[PDB]
């Protein structure tokens, strides 16, 4: 349901 | 932070910044037995 | 929130989101309170009885805000977190008192329109405002029933209550570090927090010096807006000593 948010917050 | 915040707390940019009021701020105030 | 409103843009620049990194979920609100610090609810970490015990390396911030499921693109920042710090006396065991957790975050944000700290309350607005018919605000990303979740950060103005009403409404233990809100089932008027929301803010507005403070955590609560029952909050005031020394202890 969440919009995917930039991988470079994961990494 | 601490103590009553930080520094510049509670003043919200787009409303007391500016002097402008959120819809509902009113009724607080007035449960307050009443503000100003 | 139930029975509550979208908020306005900009109306709750310190509210945060505490979401999950896998599977991507939210999790509960907190505060922004300084540039490194937010602030939630301690269940929102640990909660043992579900196996719940959340780490740094699992968390992200979201601070900026105003949709739930939408990366806010050029609006919203995403910090991830140093350190986790939990009240030291949090009872999880009996009624989730001293319920609250401190997070710094890896690096500071930067406060624009949409991001901007809460005042943590000091002895004299504690006094004065936590009276009890004196109206609180919580906001949230939490549900909309009790069994339905909103698009938009929600609002709802809380009524705060007698301690002994708050006690005569429940079978557990109120303790001095809590308070309960809500309207009584014959004040004809509804609202209060839900599942999604513990951790997020319950503020005030000083009719003294036109600040926010935040007065309370959304804690716990037994059903959603339910006749007869309120909800409790974590007492800030009361634990703020505990928030200064780990802040000046390890940080600002
Ligand atoms: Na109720």
């Amino acid at each position: 349901d969440f919009e995917e948010i930039p991988e470079e917050y994961l990494q | 932070t601490f103590g009553s915040g930080e520094a510049d707390c509670g003043l919200r940019p787009l409303f007391e910044k500016k002097s402008l009021e959120d819809k509902t701020e009113r009724e607080l105030l007035e449960s307050y037995i009443d503000g100003r | 929130i139930v029975e509550g409103s979208d908020a306005e843009i900009g109306m709750s620049p310190w509210q945060v989101m505490l979401f999950r990194k896998s599977p991507q979920e939210l999790l509960c609100g907190a505060s922004l309170i300084s540039d490194r610090w937010v602030l939630t609810a301690a269940h929102c970490l640990l909660y043992p009885p579900w196996d719940k015990n959340f780490t740094e390396n699992d968390l992200l911030v979201r601070i900026g805000k105003h949709s739930r499921t939408r990366y806010e693109r050029n609006i919203e920042k995403i910090s991830m977190l140093e350190k986790i710090y939990i009240h030291p006396r949090y009872n999880w065991r009996e009624n989730l008192d001293r319920d609250i957790a401190l997070m710094k975050l890896k690096k500071p944000v930067a406060f624009s329109d949409y991001i901007h700290p809460v005042c943590l309350p000091d002895r004299e607005t504690a006094a004065s405002l936590l009276q009890a018919g004196y109206k609180g605000r919580v906001t949230g990303w939490g549900n909309l029933k009790e069994t339905g979740q909103p698009s938009v950060l929600q609002v709802v103005n809380l009524p705060i209550v007698e301690r002994p009403v708050c006690k005569d409404s429940t079978r557990i233990r109120i303790t001095d570090n809590m308070f309960c809100a809500g309207y009584k089932p014959d004040e004809g008027k509804r609202g209060d927090a839900c599942e999604g929301d513990s951790g997020g803010p319950f503020v005030m507005k000083s009719p003294f010096n036109n600040r926010w403070y935040q007065m309370g955590i959304v804690s716990w609560g037994e059903g959603c807006d339910r006749d007869g029952k309120y909800g409790f909050y974590t007492h800030v005031f009361r634990l703020k000593k505990w928030i200064q020394k780990v802040i000046d202890q390890f940080g600002e």
